[PDB]
């Protein structure tokens, strides 16, 4: 047969052509040929022919092989027993084995991982080197766990990179994953977990699909498992779906998808489905969504395409059942690096061949080491046991003019990024590109909040006043505004605010300044003219230094208006908080005294004359003038030491620029209490006067006493609906003004009329006049 | 001592044993570039005491008659090293032809002629899965007394291997039977890096989503501690288990690697939490030695109820004992075990717990002695020695087998293990050391002993998770599957429109809703509609004083010659008492649907009449003022002055001004009538609103100038006796009228929003009521009841 030719050395080689009572051992021959077993077997045949005729790499050497049938996992072991043996078939047990020489020097190793691992750890011991083409497998990177072992191809490591690759560079951020129970799928499935969460990208979920074969009829449990995976699909927002499996099985799972009505997906194939033709004739696929696979790069060889066209080495049918391009280089670049590993271990020069007998361990000491150009591509294994080979991916098409496959990007594993991506044609409207997202980008000024475990999950908020969103600095929590500025909400930055209070460029605030002017010299005009006439009755019934000193304080009070005006400071406003009412209130107690005196005093020296001798000894009414004075001394004092003495700030009502500044914050609070005693100092001496109604004594001081209390009263209580109802600027400035209005009410009410009468009817100034009331 | 030599002995059938006897030193393990051999230079006292259990089983059995009477079966034994290569060199001369040093590659089993009848297995998994792979092509059983994971269940590529454990997936089984009792639907799942441990994830994650058990997060922790990169991953893993807030966790890994996660767990402060361990690292004589435990929370695990062999410390001293007397030699496999005296062999390393492996070591040698029992269709005392026995021969008779061990019976189960049953047993943290205490047994079912079960606190801790919402709640999917929920109530003002797995959807602006609505309601509007049972006791005062209003003018009229009209105003008190009872019916303006015309007209039509009337009582003050307070000479001419045309010039000039101000407030702070879907919560309202309550001065000012001149005017005013008194009457109208609108503020500006127009009719009528009750009532009663006084001496 072919499987078997001669030569100076030999190669061994396991292809996969095909695929018990367990004591029924089954031969290889007995199960379905499969195709692409004798398109790698063609290729290494190729490859050594060829290599015998290149005159220039082996001078005067015949390269022969020994080909085994191995069927995919079954019938392993008796291969490599076939191929260690020393003669014939006997294989010496020995300690060490650096003297020994094997029938082959090199071995042309299994596809499936799990076989490449069982004659991998067999062959370990010789130390007699193993290539293999199409095991992706990552653990085969361990020289530690597998010494002789190398492969003409990238790992699973770079598959997954473009994958991951892939999705950066259209941005897909959520993703589903889809595996098989094998091996393969466990493995690239947790592979893909560790490379995913390290770039940003998030796993919506991933599953495991049923072990279902394509010919046999589903159970009901398995189709109820496959509705349950498609209802998964087709509840979650995720599009990009992830599918690590063996092409056989995938037949059910997309049958059952197009009897669901799924559509709207990219589906990205691992390695083994990534070309299938079964799958990709599978005639309705087109509706689903678009199909990308990654796969390894197909070059090709120059003269394959006329090369093609006692046991386990003889075949029936493989002909006629052909009757692969993706590994056949990987095959081919495998024997050429054992022939030049081969040309370098002989010494060889053209012509100058010796022919030693060589030993595999020294073989496998000089397969690691050579480099060269192969067909236009340069091949050299990784340290870890790799030759860079392109991969690339794949969109399906379902045009048959061009190929059934169209590359669509190129990864390179040395520089070890994606390429020169090209249109992909998507199921999108407008070839737009189909986006899958777990949540909204954040408007401006909005604040992220997360959500269940994954860093793609997060609510969308606005920042409050008061606070704002700082992309250079973060986007979980706001940023706090200075203390002078403030945000419209959900905003990127602060504002200034601006400080208010009373200045003379205000209309209402010299109209007020005016009018205590006024009141200020009227105060003092009357203060003058009452001094001109210190002699008369008038002055002497109703004058005085009560009167002298009251004025006094009045048109010092007067003064207000540039205390409460302008710029504030910490003195001006305990001015503000207790002198100036202080000095104010003694002149209504005043007021209130004489109201006692006028007539109360009459009536208790009549009813009571014990309690008048008792008055009239302990200095009554001064005393009473200093109590209520002193009371209202604490009065003033436990407000402001409960308020502070420097000014304060508080927030405009509606108006968002504005902080208002003034005295005394917690303002309807203070008013009451300050108002409280006052207004009832006003009440017991209005009702006074109002007994003694018409009382003469002093120049018919009861009327004069009645009306400045009531314009006092009504201007209070004015002031306290007021403060009820409104809270803006104005609330100062109005202040300012019914206190000015309450200087106005005593120093005219009360005095005024007796300036009239001293200015305007003189012959009351008589005593003649004045006696007439006794 | 003699050791070394003790590890063969002839035989008609000979044992193969493959222990971990030997091992080399880090050292050692570098790439391998030449095929030399390895230098196996350390010892252990595990290997050593498995094979003196080997040697403890073959000598009973070659003692007693139950078993191969009138046989001698032999034994040899060989290290692995716990190293593939050593391990295939010394596998390969089990194959190797007896007599010889050679194996020959013949095509299938049939032709070869091994030189021992079986093979007592490797120790670890990696071993039994590269041996048994080996041992399968010459169909040669293979016994392991250790290897549990389950990949080797399979017969299709294990054919020949066999053990005397449970496999990975009987464990399992019992973990999610545990899980399933508790009711415990919410679990972390963590696995070393190892083969062992991604097969026990790959096996229990299986079960669990079969069985609807719902797995937070699966991973797996690293073998080493080395590098910042695996304290992170660890500080990930804790970050995980923290974020999904789980509380039990199963941790199937082997000891090192749940070390390395431990050391750091307890270094983070992770709260504690629920560890459902394994047989694996249960064992924890390298777990008790971390500086905190207590900390970690509670460890549950299954662990083998394999019997007890009373007798084995005993024979192992005995054995020892015997080797140090040198006359054994006149009569290597592991150079290393000669080295070895008693006291590195103390009784403290037997009561380890390894009774479980020794006694496997024990009835996996008894097996095979039992499966060659049969296949020489013993007699009591004979067998049939017609022949000699070649493995694939033995295997057929493996299958279908049951055997005895010292006091026990197992069987070969249809792909190699064995039916054991377990103990359910969990650590305790009051006494210095960790005790172990049984708290339950498994054997194809949970026979929990749940009274015994020592809780933090006296009741079970529970991590659960939500697999159904209710009707009125949104759903959102978690878990490493998405096998279960958490709910989202819809909050008052949304509902659940759609399934919409994220987010419910915010109410219509027409329309409101409760908590957990699924669908919204639209809204109603609302205002002051007539037949309010507050506003008709309203509608009826307006009656009254219409009526009090009506009833004094008629009487005016009536009496019209009389003195007391002339003196109360005449023409002026009549149009007045008119202008009130217009004024009172302003109230009309309010209730109902509010609208563009009276929204704007409301304040100017109730203040002009009040203007009016007031005007009529501010001249009457002045009259009153007049005749009292100012000097005759020129009071005479002002009051025969004002009295007359110029007191209805005083009526237009202050209808003027009021009118003026009216159209000031219109032009300037307009009200208008608003739609407001937001200050009620299940209404619209419509209302009118006004700029700013400050604005409304303009229409009053005027009135309460007038008011306020008319009470200075007449509070200080007295009279003589025998004339009427027109102080008191005005003094009392005023003082009402004050009273009146000092409460109408505070009340306006704190009443629910939708009432407040009440307010506003309110006012008026009260202040229309007390202006009739004050100024024109008494007027009238003195007339009905006593009008002999209506004279002008009385009231001129």
């Amino acid at each position: 047969s072919d499987f078997y030719l001669p030569g100076d050395y030999l190669l061994g080689g396991l292809f996969s052509l095909h695929a018990h009572n367990f004591l029924q051992v089954p031969m290889c021959k007995e199960y379905e040929v499969k195709v692409i077993g004798y398109n790698l077997m063609q290729a290494m045949r190729f490859a050594v022919e060829e290599i015998n005729n290149d005159s220039s790499l082996l001078p005067g050497v015949l390269l022969g092989y020994e080909i085994v049938d191995v069927c995919y996992i079954s019938n392993n072991v008796q291969p490599v027993l076939y191929f260690l043996a020393h003669e014939d078939n006997l294989l010496p047990i020995q300690e060490d084995y650096s003297n020994y020489s094997s029938r082959v020097v090199a071995v042309i190793g299994p596809d499936n991982s799990e076989s490449v691992m069982t004659v991998a750890n067999f062959l370990s011991l010789f130390l007699l080197p193993q290539i293999t083409y199409s095991a992706i497998s990552d653990e085969l990177r361990d020289k530690v766990r597998f010494p002789a072992l190398l492969r003409t191809t990238p790992s699973a490591d770079h598959h997954i990179e473009a994958m991951v690759q892939l999705m950066l560079h259209f941005r897909w951020n959520w993703i589903i994953v889809l595996v098989s129970n094998d091996t393969y799928g466990r493995d690239n499935g947790q592979l893909l977990g560790e490379r995913v969460a390290r770039r940003d990208i998030c796993i919506a979920f991933q599953e495991t699909l049923p072990t279902l074969q394509p010919n046999q009829n589903m159970t009901s449990e398995e189709r109820q498992r496959l509705v349950t995976i498609v209802d998964k699909l087709q509840q979650s927002t995720a599009r990009v779906v992830v599918v690590f499996s063996p092409d056989l099985t995938l037949y059910h799972f997309f049958n059952e998808v197009l009897r669901q009505n799924f559509t709207g997906a990219v589906w990205i194939a691992s390695e083994s489905w990534a070309i299938d033709p079964v799958l990709h004739n599978l005639t309705e696929l087109r509706h689903l969504g678009t199909f990308l696979g990654i796969t390894i790069q197909s070059v090709p060889i120059p003269g394959f395409s006329e090369f093609r066209e006692t046991c386990n080495q003889e075949c029936d049918n493989c002909l006629n059942a052909t009757l692969g391009e993706r590994v056949v280089y990987s095959v081919y670049s495998a024997v050429y690096a054992v022939a030049h590993a081969l040309h370098s271990l002989l010494g060889c020069d053209k012509s100058t061949c010796t022919k030693r007998v060589v030993y595999p361990w020294q073989l496998l000491e000089e397969i690691w080491k050579v480099n060269f150009t192969l067909l236009d591509h340069q091949i050299f294994f990784d340290p870890q046991g790799d030759v860079a080979l392109h991969l690339e991916i794949v969109q399906w098409q379902w045009d048959r003019s061009q190929n059934p496959f169209q590359s669509v990007a190129s990864y390179y594993p040395l520089q070890r990024q994606l390429k020169n991506i090209q249109d992909i044609s998507w199921h999108t409207i407008n070839n737009t590109i189909p986006m899958s997202m777990c949540s909204k980008r954040c408007q401006s000024g909005q604040k992220k909040k997360p959500v269940g475990i994954h860093v793609c999950c997060f609510e969308c908020i606005d920042c409050l006043p008061g606070t704002f969103l700082n992309h250079t600095e973060d986007e979980y929590e706001c940023q706090a505004c200075p203390n002078n500025e403030w945000s419209y909400q959900s905003e990127t930055s602060c504002f200034k605010r601006q400080l208010v209070f009373l200045e003379w460029h205000e209309a209402p605030t010299i109209a007020v300044a005016l009018l205590a002017a006024l009141g200020f010299l009227s105060t003092l005009a009357i203060l003058v003219i009452f001094w001109r006439h210190f002699q008369t009755p008038i002055v002497r019934s109703a004058g005085g230094p009560m009167c002298f000193l009251m004025l006094t304080l009045l048109l010092v009070a007067y003064m207000v208006v540039p205390v409460y005006v302008g710029p504030p400071k910490v003195s001006t406003c305990l001015c503000r908080q207790a002198l100036f009412p202080l000095c104010f209130t003694i002149c209504i107690s005043c007021i209130a005294v004489r109201s006692f005196q006028i007539v109360c005093a009459f009536k208790m020296a009549s009813r009571f004359p014990r309690a008048y001798s008792y008055w009239v000894r302990y200095q009554g009414p001064y005393v009473s003038m200093a109590f209520i004075t002193v009371l209202k001394m604490v009065i003033v004092v436990i407000g402001m030491l409960a308020t502070g003495l420097s000014p304060t700030t508080r927030t405009d009502p509606d108006d968002p620029k504005i902080t208002i500044v003034s005295c005394n914050p917690n303002y309807r609070n203070s008013l009451l209490f300050n108002t409280s005693l006052d207004l009832l100092l006003s009440v017991v001496g209005f009702s006074f006067a109002y007994m003694g109604k018409e009382l003469p004594t002093n120049y018919n001081e009861a009327k004069f006493i009645t009306l400045s209390m009531t314009f006092y009263f009504t201007s209070s209580v004015s002031l306290c609906t007021f403060m009820s109802a409104y809270s803006g600027v104005l609330v100062t400035i109005v202040d300012l003004l019914v206190t000015v209005l309450n200087l106005l009410a005593i120093s005219l009410g009360y005095f005024g009329p007796k300036c009239y009468m001293i200015l305007f009817y003189p012959e009351r100034n008589t005593p003649a006049y004045f006696n007439s009331m006794i | 001592l003699c050791l070394s030599q003790q590890f063969k002995a002839q035989g008609d059938y000979i044992l193969g044993g493959l222990f971990p006897l030997g091992s080399t030193e880090e050292a050692t393990l570098n790439q391998r570039t030449q095929p030399n051999s390895i230098p196996c230079n350390r010892f252990s006292p595990l290997g050593l005491f498995l094979a003196m259990a080997m040697k403890m089983a073959v000598e009973e059995i070659n003692n007693g008659s139950a078993l191969l009477p009138g046989l001698r079966l032999g034994y040899d034994l060989f290290d692995t090293c716990s190293e593939p290569v050593v391990t295939m060199k010394s596998s390969l001369m089990f194959l190797a032809k007896v007599g010889s040093q050679s194996i020959a590659a013949y095509c299938n089993y049939t032709q070869y002629q091994p030189r021992v009848l079986a093979v007592i297995g490797p120790h670890s998994s990696e071993l039994a899965l590269i041996t048994g792979k080996f041992f399968s092509f010459f169909l040669m059983p293979q016994v392991s007394y250790s290897a549990s994971m389950d990949r080797l269940s399979d017969r299709e590529t294990f054919p020949s291997f066999f053990r005397t454990v449970p496999s990975d997936r009987v464990q399992l089984q019992a973990v999610v039977t545990l899980l399933q009792n508790f009711s415990w639907n919410w679990v972390a799942a963590l696995g070393s890096d190892d083969d062992y441990g991604r097969e026990g994830l790959s096996i229990f994650s299986s079960l669990a989503n079969a069985r609807g058990i719902c797995i937070a997060h699966e991973g797996l922790v690293p073998q080493h501690d080395t590098s910042g990169q695996q304290l992170g991953k660890v500080l990930d893993v804790l970050r995980q288990v923290n974020q999904s807030k789980v509380q039990v966790v199963v941790l199937f890994a082997s000891a090192r690697a749940v070390y390395s996660l431990f050391s750091y767990s307890i270094h983070h402060g992770l709260s504690p939490k629920v560890w459902v361990a394994s047989e694996s690292w249960l064992t924890s004589d390298l777990v008790m030695t971390l500086p905190n435990i207590a900390r970690v929370g509670t460890v549950l695990g299954f662990l083998q109820r394999g019997a007890l062999l009373p007798e084995f410390s005993h024979y192992v001293e005995t054995h020892l004992a015997l080797a140090a007397d040198p006359a054994f030699c006149a009569s290597q496999r592991c150079p290393r075990c000669d080295d070895i005296m008693l006291q590195n062999l103390s009784s403290g390393l037997l009561q380890n717990l390894l009774h479980h492996q020794i006694f496997a070591t024990y009835a996996a040698v008894y097996s095979v002695a039992q499966a060659l029992h049969n296949t020489l269709q013993c007699n009591v005392s004979h067998c049939h020695v017609s022949e000699h026995v070649l493995p694939w021969q033995l295997l057929e008779n493996m299958y279908n087998m049951s055997f005895h061990a010292r006091d026990l019976t197992l069987q070969f189960d249809a792909e190699g293990n064995v039916d054991m049953e377990y103990d359910l047993k969990m650590w305790v943290w009051q006494s210095p050391t960790p005790v172990l205490h049984t708290v339950g047994t498994f054997n194809g079912t949970l026979q929990l002993q749940q009274s015994k079960m020592y809780w933090p606190g006296n009741q079970v801790p529970v991590s659960q998770c939500s697999r159904q919402c209710k009707d009125g709640q949104v759903r959102r999917v978690k878990g490493f599957h998405s096998c279960c929920y958490d709910c989202v109530d819809c909050k008052a003002g949304s509902y659940r429109k759609h399934p919409d797995d994220f987010t419910c959807t915010p109410c219509n602006q027409d329309q409101w809703s409760p908590e957990k609505s699924t669908a919204c309601l639209p809204r109603r509007p609302k205002f002051l509609a007539w037949g309010e049972p507050v506003v008709l006791s309203l509608l009826l005062l307006l009656c009254l004083v219409l009526g009090l209003a009506l009833a004094a003018l008629g009487l005016s009229v009536h009496h019209w010659d009389s003195p007391l009209v002339q003196a109360s105003g005449g023409s002026q008190f009549c149009f007045g008492l008119i202008c009130l009872g217009l004024f009172c019916l302003s109230v009309l303006l309010f209730p109902g649907r509010p609208s563009s015309a009276s929204c704007l007209a409301q304040q100017p039509m109730a203040h002009l009449p009040l203007t009016g009337c007031l005007s009529t009582l501010f001249l009457q003050a002045a009259e009153t003022f007049v005749e009292s307070e100012l000097p005759l000479s020129w009071a005479n001419w002002l009051c025969s002055y004002l009295r007359g045309l110029w007191a209805w010039l005083v009526v237009l000039l202050a209808t003027f001004v009021e009118a003026a101000l009216c159209a000031w407030y219109l032009i300037a702070f307009p009200p208008e009538v608003v739609t407001d879907w937001s200050v009620l919560p299940t209404e619209v309202l419509e209302h009118c609103h006004v700029r700013s309550w400050v604005s409304l001065g303009l229409v009053h000012i005027t009135n309460a100038m007038l008011a306020f001149l008319c009470f200075l005017g007449t509070f200080l005013v007295q009279s003589q006796p025998g004339r009427y008194n027109r102080a008191r009457g005005l003094t009392f109208a005023m003082l009402a009228y004050f009273i009146t609108w000092v409460s109408f503020v505070p009340l306006l500006a704190n009443v629910q929003v939708a009432y407040q127009p009440a307010v506003q009719m309110g006012a008026i009528l009260v202040c229309a009521l007390g202006i009739l009750v004050t100024f024109h009532l008494p007027k009238c009663y003195v007339l009905l009841w006593l009008p002999k006084l209506n004279t002008q001496e009385f009231f001129l």
